[PDB]
This record gives C-alpha cells, structure tokens and sequence, in this order.
C-alpha cells in the first residue's frame, strides 16, 4: 500500500514546479482520492486524462487520450485504486511494466464550466501532475 | 442427470485442476501471450490468443495462435483438453479481433484485418478486409476472404469487428457476435432514461444516455452490439447478414458471446459502461437480435474509475472485464462463471455459481493474491455429469511473461463437502 | 452483502415508530457508516450503544453498555463493519448466534456538547433506533 | 547457528501446510462452544488449553477448562507430530476468570485466576480472588496448588489482577507469566502517545485523550496496565512471587500477551487493543521495570470494528481487538511469523504471513473459502534441523453448529518462490 | 555468523554462471548443510574438496585436494561450520588470513555410484561452486 493522493488545489504535495512525484514499485496500492464537499464549500470538478510525457509537458490533450477518471459527484467520495500490475480492467489495456514512467494531469478549469476544457487548465496554473517512475 | 448442489452452501469441493499442455509455452520472455478465447461444442474446442512483444494489446500482436482439439476421456472421470492441430494465422500482424466458432467438429475463426489499428476510430469497413480461417485435426487451414460488398445490413452502418468470446453453429449459418460502428443517434434509451439517479449537472439524462453510447476516441462515433449471419452452400455462395442487436436495455458496444448450451443459445455482452451487472439472455427472436436480459443483482466486475463493482447509476464511463457465464440449470435459473472479487482492480478470480437474485456458492482459485484480466467458461455433460473448463488471462508472474491457464472442475454432486 | 445504513437525522429508513428492523441471516456483511461533512455544513456527533430491549425503551443506558463506536470526525469517513458471524474482535466477546435479537441505538444530543447524553437523545427524539432480529 | 529458508520478498509460498485434527477433543455436544484455546511448546513438549462453555463462548463463561500436555515427536513424516499424552479438566473450571499455559522442564503447568465474581476486575480486588497452579505431566494426575498471594510483593498499588495471555516461561526456577494488573489512580505518562501529530478531537485534549485511553472500559474509574509475575520457588515450596509493571514507554492498554522463549532471547507480545493497531511486541531487556525493546512494524495490524479498524494509527479512545501471536524466525535479519487476520474490521481471513519490521516478505491464506476466526497463536521450533511451526485458531467456520479451535503445522520455506 | 548455505542441486544462490559468491570479514561463523533426506526421497549424494582456483575452474581434482567432508549419510544431517580464523582443527592446516580466495566445490555425481568421480560433475553441470574472497 502507498499513502492515498488527495485530487485538490488545496495539497501541499504538488510540488510548484515538479508537480508529484512518487517512485512505486510493482505489486503495490495507490488510491487517488477525489475530494469529498469540502467544509467552505468549494466545489471542485476535474477531469483526469491519462497522458504521455511530451503533452504533459506542452499540457494538451487530443480526442485520444482517455478520460481516466472524472470527478463528478461533490457529495460522494469518489476515488480510484491502482494497483501496478500489468493487466488492469481499463479500456486500452494500460500495461504497467516496470522501469517506465506514467503521468497523470487534469486540463479542466476548477469548476464545471470548463469540466471538458482541454487545452490548458491546471497541468501549468497549479502544476497539478502526478507523474510515477516505477523502479529505482 | 441433474443431480447436483442448489442451494447456498459454504466449502464447495470444485475438484478444482489445472491443465498445462494445451496452451504453448514460448522461449521468449518477452512476448505476451494475451486474450485468450476457447469455445466448445460436440465434444470439440477451439482456442485462440494473441502473442504480442513487450506489449500485451490485441491488435499489437505479431502472432495469433489458433489451436483446435477435443474433449477425451482418459478414465481419469473428468474432461481433458486434447490438442490436435496448431497454426498461426495467416495475418496475425494485421488482427484487429477474432472469434472463435467450433461447427460440425472442426474449427472455425473468424477475424477482421486492417493495416490501421486505429480503423473503427476513422475508416469504415470497405477500407478493410474480414476473414474466415477453417480447419480440424486433419486438413490443412484454409482462409477465404468474406465479400462484404454482398453483405446486407438491417441499418446504416459504417465499420464493424467481430467482438466477442465465442459464436455459434445454427445449420448452414453462422452466427458471430460483432460490435459496430455508426456515426448518427438513431437509438433511444427507455431503459437508461428510466434510472432514478441523481442527475448531473451539466447534461441530462436523455444527453447522458445518448453520449454513453459514443466511442471514447470519436465523440462522433457510436459503438452498438449485433450478430453476423453468414449462410454458404459449402464454402460457395456465401450470403452475409448483419443485424443490431435490440434496443431494449442498450450498453455500449463490447465483446459478447454466442453459446449452444442446454438446447438454448445463450448472449452474453460484457459490461463495460455504467450497468455493472451482468447483461446476458437466452435468445427469443433474431431480428432484431433480442436475448431476454435477466436481473441480476449478485454479478458484477471490477473496474477503475467512475463505474466499479456494483455500480447502477447512467454515467459517461467506458471500461471492465470480460468475465463469461455458462448455464447450469433451466429450470432453477442457475448459472457458473469465473468473475472477479474486487471492486476496481482486476484480481482474485472465484468460480461463482449464482441464481439471478443470490450467489449460491463460489471458491478462489488461488491461496495468493492473483491478477486476472479477463475469464471464459464453458460447461459440458460429461459421463452424464457437468464439467466445466475456464480459461483466465492471468499475469500470475509480474515482470515475466504472461501466459493464461486453463482450469477444469465440476458441479458440486453434493453440497458442503470439503 | 447488505445495504449499509447511513447514520444521521437525514436518513429516510428510520420509521417515525418501528425504528429501522432487519432481518439478516448469519454471514451477511453490513456497514454503517457514519455521515460525511453534510453539504449544508450541519455537524452530526453521535454515539452508539450496543443495548438491551429494556433499556432501549427507556433510551438510557447505564456504564455496563459498551460504546460501540462514535461518530468523532466531521470529514473523516468513519465506518463500522459488521458480520455476523459468531466471533467478532470487540470487547466483550458480543455473539452473534442466530435467532437472537440485538438492539442499537444513541442517546446523544445532535451535537457534541451533548455527545455523551445517556439518559435520553435522538433514542426517542428521532427513534433511530437499529433492531437485528437475526433469522426469519 | 544454521538458518536456511527464504528470507525475501516472494509470491507463492510452500509452508506444506497440513491440519492436526487429532489432538483438540470433539465434542458430541453441537450446543457447547469450545473458545480461547492457548498452546505453549517448550524442548518437544505442549501444553493446550482451552474453555468449554454451554451456549456462550465467553472465556469466564465457560463451565468446562481442558487442559492437555503432550509431546513433539516425528513419526518419519519429515514434520513435526502432536502427540496427545495427558487430558484433565480443570477442578474449578466454572470459575475460571482466566488461564495461561507454561511448558516447564517437560511438564505442563497452568496458572489460572479463580473468582466468585465474573465482573471482579470491574468491582472488586484480588484478596477476594484466589490464583492456582496445576501442574502435571504424562499420566500423572493434576495437582493444584494455591497460589499465596498475601505474601506477594508489587512493584506499584495494584488493586486487582488476571493472568491474560497465550503463555509464559520458565527460566531456572522462576516461572515469569503475563498479566494484567487493575489499578484506580492515574500514575501514568504518555510522551509517546502525546507525540503524535493527528486530528484534535474537539471534545478533549491529546493529553486527556492518551491519559482515558489505559482506563478500563467497564469501570471508568479503574485503568488497566499490563505487566508480569515473576514466582520463584523450592520445588513447590517457600513460595517468592513478585509483580512487576510494564514500562511506560509505549503505553498500550492492558490487552493479553505473550512471553516466550525463543533464540536465546525472551520475546513479549502485547496484544493491540486501543488506539495503538500495529504489532506491540519487543525483546526484554530488563526485569524491573519490565522493558520490552518496542518493534517499530509498520505493516502488522489486526482487524477491529469501531474507530480503530485494522493500520488505525491515530490515538483515540478505542478498545476491541483480536490477539494475534507471532513467532520470531531469525534474529539478525529480524524476521517473524504470525497467523493475523486479513480484514481491516471482522475477524476473518486468517493468513500466516512471515515480515519484516517494514515489510511483508510471504503470506498464504489458512482457507480458501472465507473463514472466522477470533484469535491466532503461533509457535516455532527447530526439527530436523529445520524450523517448523504451529498455529492454533479460534475458528468459527461452522456457523450455528459447534465451535472448535484448529491446529496446523507448516514449514518456513526453505527457497523462495516453489509452488 | 553468516547466512548459512545449503548444499544441494536445488538452491538458487548458485548462479548459472558465477556460482555462489560470498565475501565474509574474519571471525564469522559460517555454516555449509548438506541436504536431509528430501521429501521426495530424492538422496542427495556429494563430496565436497577444498580446491584451487586453477583446477576449480576446470573442475577436476588430482589426488592431493583434501577431502574437505563428504555427504554420505541421507537420513543424518551432516553439516559443517566455518570460522575464519587462521587456526583450524583440519588437516593440511587450512589458514584462512584475509584478502585471499577459497574455492569449495564437488566433483560428485548426483548419486552414490559417482560419489568419487572426480573429472566433472556438479562443478561444471551446474556450476555449484563457493567462492569466498575474504
Ligand atoms: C434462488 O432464487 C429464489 C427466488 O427465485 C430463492 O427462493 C427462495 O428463497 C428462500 C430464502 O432463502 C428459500 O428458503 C425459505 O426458507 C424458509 C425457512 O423456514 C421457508 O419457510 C420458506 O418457505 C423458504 O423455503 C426458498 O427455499 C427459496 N425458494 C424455493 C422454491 O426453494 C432461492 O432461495 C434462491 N436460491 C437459494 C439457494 O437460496
Ligand atoms: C470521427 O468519426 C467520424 C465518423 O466516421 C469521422 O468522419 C469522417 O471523417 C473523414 C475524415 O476524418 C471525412 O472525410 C471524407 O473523406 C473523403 C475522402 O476524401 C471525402 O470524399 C469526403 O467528402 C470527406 O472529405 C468524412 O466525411 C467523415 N464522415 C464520413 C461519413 O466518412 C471523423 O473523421 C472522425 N474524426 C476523428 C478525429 O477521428
Ligand atoms: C527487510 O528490512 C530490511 C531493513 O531492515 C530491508 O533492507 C534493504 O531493503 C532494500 C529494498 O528492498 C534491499 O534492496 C536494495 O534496494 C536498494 C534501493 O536503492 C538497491 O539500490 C540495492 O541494490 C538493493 O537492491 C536491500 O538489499 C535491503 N538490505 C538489507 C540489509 O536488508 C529489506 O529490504 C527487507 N526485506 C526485503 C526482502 O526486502
Ligand atoms: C469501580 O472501581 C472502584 C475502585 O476499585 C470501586 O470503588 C471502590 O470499591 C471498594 C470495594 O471493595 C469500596 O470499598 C469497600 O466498600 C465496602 C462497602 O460495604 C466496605 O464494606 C469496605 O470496607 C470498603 O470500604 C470503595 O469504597 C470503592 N471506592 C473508593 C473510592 O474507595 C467502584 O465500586 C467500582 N465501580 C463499579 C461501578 O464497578
Ligand atoms: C474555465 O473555462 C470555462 C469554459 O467554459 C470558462 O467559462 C467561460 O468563460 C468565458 C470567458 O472567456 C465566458 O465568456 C463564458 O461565458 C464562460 N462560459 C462558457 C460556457 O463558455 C470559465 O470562465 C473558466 N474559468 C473558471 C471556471 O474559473
Ligand atoms: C524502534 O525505534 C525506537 C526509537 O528510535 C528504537 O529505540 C532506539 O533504538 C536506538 C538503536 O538504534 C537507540 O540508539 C535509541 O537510544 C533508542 N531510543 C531511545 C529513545 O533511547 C528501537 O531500537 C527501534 N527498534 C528496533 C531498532 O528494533
Ligand atoms: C559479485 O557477486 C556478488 C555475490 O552476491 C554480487 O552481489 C549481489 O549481486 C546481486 C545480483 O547481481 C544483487 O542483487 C545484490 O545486491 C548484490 N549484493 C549486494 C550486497 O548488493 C555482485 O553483484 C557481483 N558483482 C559485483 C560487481 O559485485
Ligand atoms: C450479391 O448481391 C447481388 C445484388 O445485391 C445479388 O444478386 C447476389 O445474389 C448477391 N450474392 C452473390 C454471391 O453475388
Ligand atoms: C454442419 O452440419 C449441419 C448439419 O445439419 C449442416 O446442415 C451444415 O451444412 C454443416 N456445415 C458445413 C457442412 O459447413
Ligand atoms: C424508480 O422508478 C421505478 C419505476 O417508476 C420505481 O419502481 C422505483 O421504485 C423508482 N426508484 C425509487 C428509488 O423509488
Ligand atoms: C428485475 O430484478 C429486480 C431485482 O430484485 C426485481 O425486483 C424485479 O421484479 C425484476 N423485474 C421483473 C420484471 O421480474
Ligand atoms: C445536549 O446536552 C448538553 C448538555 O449540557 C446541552 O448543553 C445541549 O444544549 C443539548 N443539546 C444539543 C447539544 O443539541
Ligand atoms: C468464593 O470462592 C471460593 C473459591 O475457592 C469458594 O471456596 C467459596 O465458596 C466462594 N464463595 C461463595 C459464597 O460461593
Ligand atoms: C527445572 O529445571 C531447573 C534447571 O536448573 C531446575 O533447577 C528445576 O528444579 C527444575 N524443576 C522445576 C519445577 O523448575
Ligand atoms: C519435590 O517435591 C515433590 C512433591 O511431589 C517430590 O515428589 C520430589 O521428590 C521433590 N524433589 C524433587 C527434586 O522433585
Ligand atoms: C556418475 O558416475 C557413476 C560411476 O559409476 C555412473 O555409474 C553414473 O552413470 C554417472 N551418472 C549419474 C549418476 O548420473
């Protein structure tokens, strides 16, 4: 198991400039918790796109990328289990392997509005990327 | 006869066995052998996967095995796999999908070829060729191209693959199941527009439903379950049909399955939109192709994402296991298949055999913690008892190379015995 | 498996006079979980009491009632399992057996100043009051 | 010396697991619940307890208590055989509050606590109370003799105690057996508890949360601290009993435990059953004060219902829990075995797991099917000049019929990864 | 003390090509099981010879390599513990000292007909050799 990742403008481990990095090994957990109605009541909405390192960079997404998970019910803790290992139950297969590099990021403005937006959004505001080199 | 457990008991005895010189076992760390397929009928199979490098993705194969054996009795009081003929297809680096069909005791495959592994995202079926691959234990293979250009289709259909876990021998017709490709809303959705759920915000229901149904690669594309029936004067004058399948209770297009079983043909459709449970039926009329959809609340699959285990509500969500049902039983509604005991990973399968309403019993393969992408069952009389064989897409080894298994085990003559 | 009861004021199945009453058979699974931060930002603090019928009359439970759990933390997903089997891990052994009853219920005051209220509360205020004739 | 097995991170072990019906009795009554067994092994010999109980299965509620003694021996299986030698129910099993086994020079000895008062740690004293031993070998019939506890000497102002846990040890003529002691002032500090940085409760402060949390959950004025008895004697004779208190250094509520000997050394297990839900056990290194060298494991836990399920770290007023032993395998590479509950709230899913102190190297379920089970014992041995070990559950796989505890017998894998 | 290594056709820490690598500082204890009866009743046969790297490397000894022990008994398990101090209680002296080499292998076949055979066997087949580097 690995300390789940809160989905929220409001985490410290986005780093600022290196977005989140985290080094798991084969054969282990990871939840990516999307956050539940926060007390202030700031309603946060995403949508996350599972991505290749040269458009996590550029932080743009074309109609191939596959919308990996989506943070849709407020109300309802809405949440995602990984576990590393090579055959996973999503569509495109979506091997893991080992040694390989798997970044995930958001396009979508914080709010329902822009949910689809995929041009900008905030892979480069906030650098909310969570990008995982297994091994090492 | 039908003299056998059912009733909800604990500690079913399975006699539960493993069966390791059928599936080839190659050199190569490296290759990934992946989406296995086996079908039975008459005493006879058909097996097929895929062998890819370094990547376990169906059409990103450079080889397609397609085995066809039988069922012997090595008075060992339980159905063994017998591998008789072995061949690689012809244009394995070209598959996009294939089907398994075992008719009149010999093998029959049916795949779609394309240059473009990306053809049901953008090109249309013209652009690509479609196959039937015939073979036994005796005569060499042999492929004819289908002529899709004397096909006949009951709607405007632009692109279509054969997708499924298994087809069907009826006569001189075959029956494969098929996903196609349409670039209109021509649909309607009573069912998914019925749920009483909470209504997202930014689209309503007859939208969500609507959009459900698109390709997650082609918001203008639409994915949509059917058959193909192909009829020929012995591999002469071939005469192709393809119908929809029926608009009562409609899931986005997946692989499905055709069975002879019990005197009935069975349809089975994985579920990988946002109705988790199980979509399967014994078929009443054939156009439209109309299966009589059951009510099962006990069977699901584990997902990622918005739509896991036991999800009901109409959701934007694509994704899921192929997970195979077999049945038992008629009369009690009884049915067995290898399903998946988690709620969003894909691991730790148990044989599961359930009524429509509860789960009667079930039993984990492995002691350990197991992945498991994809399950196939099928069940036989065998010395006038029921056996079963599966066939589980497992990566048991992470790291090395991947290798499905074949299980063998039989209905519980009694219950509770262990 | 069994549909968890979600544990606040808000909550439909309890009945204005017959509570909510199950009827499980041995080796069902069921949760109970305690409310999420609300929407509205209304903080529900309970305490539940595994009880006898008689005091469940009264809605009073003396220091002999053990507290099963409480509902502390406002975002926190706290939860209770529940299966009925006959071994469980908590204190005092608490079998399960089958044609038993057993009877749960919280006598606290909506909030936490009145968290540890024992003599009356929402017991008969609301009557969330959980009944488990096992059997039938 | 010689150590030879998979010490590594592995899949698919072989423990070439094999049950032992044999040796537990079974009872023709469906109605009588056999619960809380206990089994101590010492130089080829065991000592097997357990409590029988009409229509409950509460350890004090029990009408029965068998006490069993017997030995290791190969019967060429190339494993290790329970062979059963004597079986005794206990002269006053009706009020047996509690009992803890002890293999002492090839013979059985039992210390147990009797009462008349089933709540007596709630509401009363242990002058009230009385403490025997029975002690007994092959054959040999039981003799019980009473504990004088007016000439006992604590080491604090101990109101009450119980001999709670899954064994204890001889060492020369002292026998040293876990217990837990009922005392009603708060004499306790909290520095490890009151470090942690968690969630403040609204309600109550860290350190009143760390202070009510040792306080007995049925007497809200008493507090229970765990700690051993130390009896010396001459052959039954002259007899020189001490108590001594658990460090305070990681206070835990007093919960059963565990002493053994195991590797020249003497392991203490304390069964995590408040706030604290991974592994609380340690090596002694002193007598008085009783210190056992804390583990610092960070994936052994255990399952519970309540605010404190199973890899709970935050301190909270929690009580409930399953007592879980484990045994050590190699000292230098600080690997150990246990039998622990694979749920994060019911006690089920029982899987022997060997691990690290960071991480888990191998583990098997016990059963396929899913099974309840309320408590595990374990204990390991060299045979053969290879280790082997013994496992006790509390299962609970027949729900509705009768209850019997289950003992298997596997061996450490000796490569990594046969199946 | 060190990790102890048992000595059967069976064991994984012998490298298909470098064999079984050990680098242990002076004063260690260091213990060399040969196998119990197995399971599957499989005996186990070996004689083991303190060699040079010359010769390990060729796998054949002449009449001087010393007979270091011999794995007769299948039932019993014979063992045999090391430590790496300069005395010894072996004949031929056998110093240990530091920043030297020690090859240990069996020229043995499998069972007891070659247990003698001293030209090939097991140094060569499955190359279960122990190489200790001080
Ligand atoms: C498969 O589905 C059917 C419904 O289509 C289930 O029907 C009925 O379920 C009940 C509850 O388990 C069965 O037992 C009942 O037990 C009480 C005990 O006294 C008895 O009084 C009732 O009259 C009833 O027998 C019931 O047997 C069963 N229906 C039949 C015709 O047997 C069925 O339970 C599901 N399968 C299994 C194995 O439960
Ligand atoms: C998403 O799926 C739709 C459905 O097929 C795709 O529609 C088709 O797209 C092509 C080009 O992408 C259009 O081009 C046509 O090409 C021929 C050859 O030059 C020309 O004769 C036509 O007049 C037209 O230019 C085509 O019209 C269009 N529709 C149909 C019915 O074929 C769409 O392209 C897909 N988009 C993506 C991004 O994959
Ligand atoms: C049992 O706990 C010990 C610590 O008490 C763990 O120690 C070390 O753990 C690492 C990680 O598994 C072992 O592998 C090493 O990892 C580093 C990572 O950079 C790599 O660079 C090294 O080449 C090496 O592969 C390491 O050997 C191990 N060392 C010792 C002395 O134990 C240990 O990992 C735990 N047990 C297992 C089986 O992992
Ligand atoms: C909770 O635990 C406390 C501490 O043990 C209990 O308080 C003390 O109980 C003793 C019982 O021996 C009381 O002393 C005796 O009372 C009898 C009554 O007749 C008298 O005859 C004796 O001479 C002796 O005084 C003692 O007074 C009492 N409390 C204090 C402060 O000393 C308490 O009863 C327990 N409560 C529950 C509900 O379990
Ligand atoms: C995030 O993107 C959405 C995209 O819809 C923005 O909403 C639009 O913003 C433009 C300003 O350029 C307005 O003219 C439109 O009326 C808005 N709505 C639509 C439907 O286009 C939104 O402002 C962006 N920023 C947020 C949400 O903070
Ligand atoms: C678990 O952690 C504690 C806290 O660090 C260890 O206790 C310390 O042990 C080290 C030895 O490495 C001593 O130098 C320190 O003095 C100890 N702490 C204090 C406060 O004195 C304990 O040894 C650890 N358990 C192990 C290593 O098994
Ligand atoms: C020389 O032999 C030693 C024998 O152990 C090798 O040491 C281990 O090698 C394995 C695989 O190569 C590694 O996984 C281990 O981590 C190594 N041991 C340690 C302590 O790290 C060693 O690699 C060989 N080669 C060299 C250059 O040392
Ligand atoms: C193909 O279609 C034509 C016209 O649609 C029809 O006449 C013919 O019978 C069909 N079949 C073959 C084999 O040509
Ligand atoms: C398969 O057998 C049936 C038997 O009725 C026959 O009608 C059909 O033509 C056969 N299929 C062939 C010969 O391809
Ligand atoms: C949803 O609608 C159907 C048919 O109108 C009804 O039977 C069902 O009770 C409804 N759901 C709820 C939760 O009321
Ligand atoms: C469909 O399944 C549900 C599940 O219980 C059931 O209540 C309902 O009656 C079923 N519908 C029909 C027409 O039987
Ligand atoms: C509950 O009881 C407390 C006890 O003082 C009281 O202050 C409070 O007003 C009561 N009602 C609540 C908390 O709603
Ligand atoms: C109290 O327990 C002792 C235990 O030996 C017993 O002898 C005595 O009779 C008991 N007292 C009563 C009143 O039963
Ligand atoms: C147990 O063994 C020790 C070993 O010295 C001996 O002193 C003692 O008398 C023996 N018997 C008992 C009952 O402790
Ligand atoms: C110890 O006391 C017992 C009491 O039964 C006696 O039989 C024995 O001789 C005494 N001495 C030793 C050494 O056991
Ligand atoms: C090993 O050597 C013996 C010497 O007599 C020979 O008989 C045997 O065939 C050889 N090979 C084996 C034992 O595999």
């Amino acid at each position: 198991n690995l300390e789940p990742v809160s989905w929220s403008s409001l985490n410290p481990k986005f780093l600022s400039g290196k977005g989140l990095v985290i080094y798991p090994k084969i054969g282990d957990k990871l939840d990516i918790i999307c956050p539940r109605a926060e007390a202030g009541r700031p309603y946060e909405y995403y949508k996350l796109y599972l991505v290749r390192p040269e458009q996590a960079a550029a932080c743009s997404t074309v109609l191939d990328p596959n919308v990996l998970v989506t943070c849709n019910r407020p109300e309802q803790e809405i949440r995602f289990t990984i576990k590393f290992q090579e055959f996973s139950p999503n569509y495109m297969g979506l091997e893991f392997k080992k040694h390989h590099d798997y970044y995930i990021t958001s396009t979508s403005n914080g709010s329902l509005e822009g949910l689809e937006n995929r041009e900008g959004g905030v892979c480069r505001t906030r650098t909310m990327k969570i990008i995982m080199k297994v091994g090492q | 006869g039908k003299i056998f457990c059912k009733s909800v008991s604990k500690d079913p005895d399975f006699r539960l066995k493993q069966i390791d010189y059928v599936i080839p076992v190659q050199q190569d760390r490296s290759i990934c052998m992946n989406n296995p397929l086996l079908d039975i009928s008459d005493g006879f199979f058909t097996y097929i996967h895929y062998e890819g490098i370094n990547s376990c993705k169906k059409s990103d194969s450079f080889k397609v095995l397609l085995s066809h054996g039988e069922i012997v009795d090595r008075g060992d009081y339980r159905p063994s796999l017998y591998l008789l003929s072995s061949h690689y297809h012809p244009y394995s680096m070209q598959v996009i999908n294939c089907v398994p069909v075992t008719c009149n005791q010999s093998s029959f495959v049916f795949c779609h070829i394309s240059n473009n592994t990306k053809t049901l995202d953008n090109s249309d079926y013209s652009s690509d060729e479609y196959y039937i691959t015939y073979f036994n234990g005796i005569d060499r293979p042999k492929t004819k191209k289908i002529p899709i250009n004397n096909m006949t289709a009951d709607n405007r259909y632009i692109h279509f693959t054969f997708s499924g876990g298994g087809g069907v021998c009826l006569g001189e017709e075959f029956i494969i199941p098929v996903t196609t490709v349409i670039n209109t809303d021509v649909f309607t959705h009573d069912y998914c527009e019925s749920f009483n759920c909470s209504v997202q915000t930014g689209k309503s229901l007859k939208e969500i439903c609507s959009e459900s149904l698109r390709s997650p690669t082609n918001s203008s594309r639409y994915n949509l379950n059917g058959i193909m029936i192909i009829s020929q004067n012995n591999m002469t004058d071939f005469k192709i049909q393809l119908n929809g399948i029926t608009y009562n209770k409609l899931s986005f297009g997946s692989p499905g399955r055709l069975s002879k079983t019990l005197g009935q043909v069975l349809y089975y459709q994985s579920s990988m939109s946002w109705d988790t449970y199980l979509k399967a039926g014994f078929v009443e009329k054939w156009k439209p192709f109309t299966p009589n959809w059951m009510n099962n609340t006990v069977i699901s699959r584990p997902n990622q994402g918005n739509c896991p285990r036991y999800h009901k509500c109409p959701e934007i969500c694509y994704g899921g296991t192929y997970n195979d049902i077999a049945p038992l039983d008629l009369g009690k509604d009884m049915y067995v298949s290898v399903i998946l005991d988690s709620d969003q990973l894909a691991e730790n399968p148990e044989i599961t055999v359930f009524n429509s309403t509860t789960i009667l019993y079930k039993e984990r393969v492995s002691k350990d913690e197991l992945n498991t992408r994809s399950t196939t069952t099928s069940c036989f009389l065998f010395l006038d008892e029921p056996w079963c064989i599966s066939v589980l897409e497992t990566n048991r080894f992470n790291g090395k190379s991947i290798r499905p298994e074949i299980y063998s085990y039989k209905i519980p003559k009694y219950c509770g015995t262990k």
